[PDB]
């Protein structure tokens, strides 16, 4: 499967980037992400800020340092050998048209289809707030890839060291439906395409499921009867514990 | 001239890969960069220059600020030699590049080659002339071949950005006939009024 | 400058030998260090796990006890009790007049190397052993050297009282 | 006097990443931040220098590397100064040895308050990170530091430069803090995915757990240990509830 | 590859070392004393001939 | 509460270097026992105050 | 590819359009006359003189008249042996799409022999053979239960080009959202 | 459980003395009385199981499968006998 694994170091470095560059008014801040992604599983292992300056009435005016990518990459090589160029990061909070022109810059210097990692920095999303995209041909267009945490056995203990189901799943689903609805109302305003095709399809495939849930219930009912037995087996071990206690208690009184 | 950090904007239009100059317009241009770099560098032991493209394939920063000539030349020779000049943007990005400058004692200056005709809005070009002054920056235009088929927007840009010419701007207008481009550029004020030419 | 470089090798650490007994896991290994003990040791990134597949001799850190590099497999080779004499000291024309014994030894040792092929087509196994008896250095020792020479074969002399030494598992290892 | 080093989250994480990856060879780098008065050492950021197997020695600290990197740091608006160095030992604990001491000493002659930070990532799997912070005798505020007081005056008067440990605190930032907890909609997709596939396979999952249960009942009969028998039954019950819940 | 030499030191331990230029590979051979360091395990110098016991008893009459 | 303390006590406990197995050669009257210890040589030790 | 850039000369549009019209009638390879609406072969160029045939093709497919199929074709397209079989294929696909949308409002996909026989204007026996040819291709991924006289259909339809479909979709999106919302409420509660 | 950690000597657990106590035999021949981890027990351990013990502190950190075979005293386990009775 196609997968991205992202270090906490990456995202906390991004957290630091946005304050440490004083980027304000929902402007773009840009850096390079590094790792190993010669394969189709992106492993993101390191990162760096890149000097970036934007104009306040043009975002297609940008200043980005080409020499820095090249020069800092050489320093990266001298330090560890795991820390190759695979992509870049931006502060989001959405995609831009101007994202392409920068993505086009990184394309020469990568050995895979350039990864744009959108790190949201406002921390007002749900779950892992970061969404990962890769530029391919459609013009050129960005496409979502699954983005998940990383682990190194020291690093995960250190993440915890610093800090020391059903309802959620369902809430997040309704949340989705609500968002799908918003988008549709907006489209309807615009009208008076891909989206529509998708909505129709979904519909076709609660209603269709209804009939089959009836079959599931008979199998679930066997499972509940199983539960009934299981409690009784456990109950047997609990009872034993009470007797052992009892013997001790009686002996204690006597002496 | 004075102590200055220059972003050099080079024009690699479709014009430039064919004759308008001896033998090639691209081959006229290359001799002048070396001469502008040396003219400045010999005056004062502090002076840095950066290189950017307009025409080519969108504005790109080829080279950051440096005091070594080999980098500029190396950057110049990796160019895409055809396209069209993205004037408005080239000035804006160059001004953006200037803020990063290697030393902060220096003045902030753009030296641009204009080889090919332009088509910019006049109202906008004046706003740029004084946004350069939103950030107190100077600009020098080296113009040729525009004066044979189109207007000079660029003079008005020189008059508008204008403050005293120790601080700001020159318009260096070079007749485009045969004769080495650097020499021509020298009889225009940018290799005159120098410390060491 | 060569001497100064020699001082520079001294600044780099010792590095102990062990042999892999068995792969416990692909992150954890059982190695028996050649210092005696058996240990659970780890690995580093730079090495590969296919190059740690057992009976390989490996190189261990001094105190860190993780696999720093792997050398080729060996059992740590001998030259003082696996004592080598390339070819012999005499040829078979140098000791002619033992003829019958020459002819028989020729056919049994040289010939299976040169053609296995004849013994295979027939389907019988090849000869594998030769025994010499007689008093030694009357012609007996002479034969044994002379045969090695012609084949180019490496003569490997074992002293029987090198194969008894008074430590756990050494006798087994030499043979 | 009392000294308190705040090591930050993003520093911890760069130190630990690097040091685990270098194994069994040591990795060392420079700690970036600011010194404040005599009571606070901030480590804000950290970068790695080249690696060492020799225990870190004076010839080995790249004069070029630190200068070249800082000049680049400068243009991304990292402008705060070196406050010390951190170094790995995997295999040896969180301490000094004489080579580190000589390294350390040379740094302090440059600075005046520099800290040596040692991580051992073999003891960062003790389910805490062991980390230490050190400084030699260096005085000029440490003149109230190592019924008393004759001792320490004579201790700095008989010998300048002998190690001591320093105290550790971690100060962090709330956005860093929230990021650490949101590690554990992709989320929605995953939990649900397993739930679906569990339900497909349950016909088999049913059968094996009766067999385990059948065993459990039998064991307890012979038995007439207890903890084990209970735990086995507890796992079976837990799993059933989760399975009824799933549909 | 490396100039690998194995020595077995008289503490019953085998080590894998490189050859330093402070010895020659023509001085490495069994049945010889060589002086190997206690702590970096590198053959600093080559020592007088013949390993271990130099004949456990012989009466010498010169 | 006791279960938390108990674990704590074990955590401390585990940092011992361990005990040796030994064989009693003989008891004497002096409060010493002669022990032939198996990892090491033979030792005279002074037994505990509890026996 | 052609209409944004490359070869926007009228000549090139006109030859390519003529080829498009001839091929649609000969084939049945990709959907029906929706493809012709979205991209131009009668409104970058002429609406008449062998693009008359297109408007008539639309009337013929919905209605299912054989006579309207006969009249639209002129000698060049008609002589070719290929087209006539493929005329019946296009008629079933379009008719099938219309009945199915109608019934579909939750999850209904049951359409009788009688609905399809009617649409095509062919008795049941001709339809039996005809559907059997059409499933072979995989233009149908339902199944025909001969002795029930009902077709139980598993979706195959493309469902594309919207104007009617969007109004209906909007109605459905809202209903689903309500159903889910109640589930969500119960979880929230405990 | 976490505190002891790698790198480790291999031993074989000889006998349970009691709860949280064992006599262990190290395989350099030398037998020790040690503590065991409270996460490992009398029925998670057996009189000839292989165990991982700490190098300097000698306490039962983790349980090993038995799968160590000597190779300079030569103990062969042999998959694939390829001879039959014909």
């Amino acid at each position: 499967h196609e997968k991205v694994t992202i270090a906490p170091l990456v995202l906390l470095s991004a957290l630091d980037h946005y304050e440490r560059t004083q980027t304000k008014e929902n402007k773009r801040c840009v850096g390079v992400i590094l790792g190993d992604a010669n394969s189709s599983t992106i492993r993101v292992t390191n990162s760096f800020a890149l000097p970036f300056e934007e104009d306040e009435k043009n975002s297609d005016v940008w200043f980005l340092d080409h020499n820095y990518i090249e020069n800092m990459n050489e320093m990266c090589k001298k330090i560890n050998a795991k820390e190759k160029l695979i992509g870049w990061y931006h502060s989001g909070p959405k995609l831009r048209a101007s994202d392409l022109k920068i993505n086009e810059l990184f394309k020469k210097y990568t050995q895979n289809n350039p990864l744009l990692l959108i790190v949201d920095v406002k921390q007002q999303g749900v779950g892992l707030p970061t969404d990962a995209y890769v530029a391919i041909e459609q013009e050129k267009t960005f496409l979502h890839l699954p983005c998940t945490i990383e682990a190194e056995e020291a690093e995960e203990i250190g993440v915890e060291h610093l800090l020391r189901i059903r309802l959620t799943n369902q809430l997040k689903s309704l949340k989705g439906l609500q968002s799908k609805l918003k988008d549709v109302v907006e489209y309807l305003d615009k009208v008076i395409h891909t989206i529509l095709g998708k909505l129709q399809d979904v519909f076709n495939l609660n209603n269709l499921q209804k009939a089959l849930t009836v079959k599931t219930n008979d199998e679930l009912m066997v499972i509940y009867i199983s539960n009934l037995v299981r409690s009784i087996i456990a109950f047997d071990d609990l009872i034993e514990n009470k007797i052992q206690n009892k013997k001790i208690q009686e002996q204690r009184v006597k002496d | 001239m004075v102590l200055e950090a220059t972003v050099l904007v080079i024009d690699n239009s479709e014009y430039s890969r064919n004759g308008d100059f001896p033998r090639t317009r691209f081959e006229a241009q290359i001799d002048s960069v070396e001469f502008i770099f040396q003219a400045k560098r010999n005056s004062n032991p502090e002076n840095t220059v950066g290189l950017i493209s307009g025409a080519g394939a969108n504005p790109r920063v080829l080279s950051t600020f440096t005091a070594e000539f080999g980098k500029i030349l190396a950057g110049l020779h990796d160019t895409q030699i055809e396209g069209k000049l993205h004037m408005a943007t080239a000035l804006q990005i160059a001004q953006l590049t200037l803020k990063h400058r290697q030393n902060k004692v220096q003045h902030q200056r753009i030296v641009a080659f204009v080889c090919s005709p332009i088509s910019d809005s006049r109202d906008e070009l004046i706003r740029l002339a004084k946004t350069l002054k939103k950030n107190n920056v100077a600009v020098d235009i080296i113009n040729f071949g525009e004066i044979e088929q189109n207007t000079e927007l660029l003079d008005e840009f020189i008059a508008a950005v204008n403050n005293p010419q120790e601080e700001t701007s020159h318009l260096l207008t070079v007749t485009p006939g045969p004769r080495l481009l650097y020499e021509n550029i020298a009889s225009s004020p940018i290799i005159l009024e120098e410390g060491s030419s | 400058d060569k001497t100064e470089n020699d001082i520079k090798a001294l600044q780099s650490i010792g590095q102990l030998i062990g042999e892999v007994m068995k792969e416990l896991s692909e992150e954890k290994y059982i190695v028996k260090a050649s210092s005696g003990p058996r240990y659970i040791v780890g690995v580093r990134n730079s090495v590969d796990r296919s190059k740690l597949k057992k009976g390989v001799r490996v190189t261990l850190d001094i105190t860190t006890l993780t696999i720093m590099r792997i050398l080729p497999r060996e059992t740590d080779p001998l030259v003082y009790n696996m004592t080598s004499f390339e070819q012999g000291e005499i040829t078979f024309d140098g000791i002619g007049g033992l003829t019958e014994q020459i002819r028989e030894l020729r056919e049994v040792i040289e010939l299976p190397l040169k053609n296995p092929e004849i013994f295979q087509r027939v389907g019988i196994k090849p000869p594998k052993g030769v025994l010499l008896y007689g008093p030694p250095g009357t012609g007996k020792t002479l034969l044994a050297k002379a045969v090695a020479a012609t084949i180019g074969a490496n003569f490997i002399f074992s002293p029987a009282s090198g194969i008894v030494d008074k430590y756990i598992g050494e006798s087994a290892r030499i043979i | 006097t009392k000294e308190t080093v705040y090591i930050s989250s993003i520093a911890l994480l760069k130190m630990l990443k690097h040091g685990r990856a270098g194994v069994p060879m040591e990795v060392m780098g420079l700690m970036l931040g600011e010194f404040v008065d005599d009571y606070t050492v901030n480590v804000v950021d950290v970068f790695a220098m080249p690696q060492s197997g020799t225990g870190v020695s004076v010839e080995a600290v790249d004069d070029v590397f630190q200068a070249k990197m800082m000049d680049m740091l400068k243009q991304t608006g990292r402008d705060q100064m070196v406050v010390g160095w951190y170094h790995s030992h995997p295999g040896f604990g969180c301490w000094l040895s004489s080579v580190d001491v000589n390294t350390q000493k040379s740094f302090e002659q440059l600075n005046s308050r520099a800290v040596a930070v040692v991580v051992d990532p073999i003891q960062s799997v003790k389910g805490k990170v062991v980390i230490d912070a050190f400084r030699l005798i260096d005085t000029g505020a440490l003149i109230n530091n190592l019924l008393n007081k004759a001792n320490i005056q004579a201790l700095i008067h008989g010998l300048n430069r002998h190690y001591y440990s320093l105290n550790i605190d971690y100060h962090k930032t709330a956005k860093e803090t929230k990021m650490l907890m949101n590690l554990h909609y992709e989320e929605k997709e995953e939990s649900n995915l397993a739930a679906t596939k569990s339900m497909v396979k349950i016909a088999e999952q049913y059968s094996k757990r009766i067999e385990e249960e059948k065993e459990l009942t039998e064991e307890e009969l012979k038995t007439r240990p207890k903890k084990h028998l209970s735990e086995t039954a507890d796992e079976t019950l837990e799993n059933n509830i989760v399975s009824v819940l799933t549909a | 590859v490396g100039k690998a030499a194995v020595v077995k030191t008289s503490s019953r331990q085998t080590v894998f070392l490189p050859m330093v230029g402070l010895v020659d590979p023509d001085k490495l051979k069994p049945n010889d004393l060589v002086g190997v360091n206690k702590d970096s395990y590198l053959i600093l110098d080559t020592l007088p001939s013949e390993f271990d016991s130099r004949v456990k008893a012989m009466e010498v009459d010169e | 509460n006791d279960k938390v303390r108990f674990i704590k006590d074990e955590l401390r406990l585990l940092q011992e270097p361990g005990s040796y197995v030994g064989e009693v050669i003989k008891i004497v009257s002096d409060k010493k026992v002669l022990v032939k210890v198996q990892p090491e040589g033979k030792y005279i030790v002074d037994v505990a105050k509890d026996i | 590819t052609l209409e944004p850039s490359t070869s926007i000369t009228l000549a090139e549009r006109q030859q390519l359009a003529y080829d498009l019209s001839i091929s649609a009638l000969l084939g049945d390879k990709i959907y029906n006359f929706g493809e012709l609406l979205h991209h131009p072969i009668m409104e970058t160029i002429v609406n008449d003189s062998n693009y008359d045939w297109l408007f008539q093709l639309l009337n013929a497919l919905t209605v299912g008249d054989f006579d309207k199929f006969d009249s639209l074709i002129k000698v060049q397209i008609s002589k070719i042996p290929i087209l006539a079989q493929h005329e019946s294929f296009l008629r079933q696909k379009i008719c099938l799409m219309t009945l199915i949308e109608t019934v579909f409002v939750k999850n209904i996909r049951m359409l009788s022999f009688e609905d399809i026989s009617k649409a095509t204007h062919l008795p049941k026996d001709n339809v039996e053979h005809l559907v059997m040819r059409a499933i072979s291709l995989g233009l149908l991924k339902g199944s025909i239960d001969q002795v029930n006289e009902l077709v139980t259909i598993s979706w195959v339809q493309p469902r594309i080009i919207s104007g009617d479909q969007i109004t209906k979709m909007k109605d459905r999106l809202v209903e689903w959202n309500d159903q889910v919302e109640k589930l969500g409420k119960k979880m929230e509660a405990r | 459980k976490r505190i002891q950690s790698v790198p480790l000597v291999i031993g074989q657990f000889l006998e349970p003395i009691d709860q949280n106590t064992g006599i262990v035999s190290s395989t350099t021949g030398m037998s020790y009385v040690v503590r065991i981890l409270s996460t490992l027990d009398r029925e998670l351990l057996k009189p000839s199981m292989s165990v991982a013990l700490h190098r300097h502190s000698n306490a039962l950190v983790d349980i090993l499968p038995p799968d160590s075979d000597s190779s300079i005293s030569v103990m062969g386990e042999n998959e694939k006998p390829d001879v039959t009775y014909a």
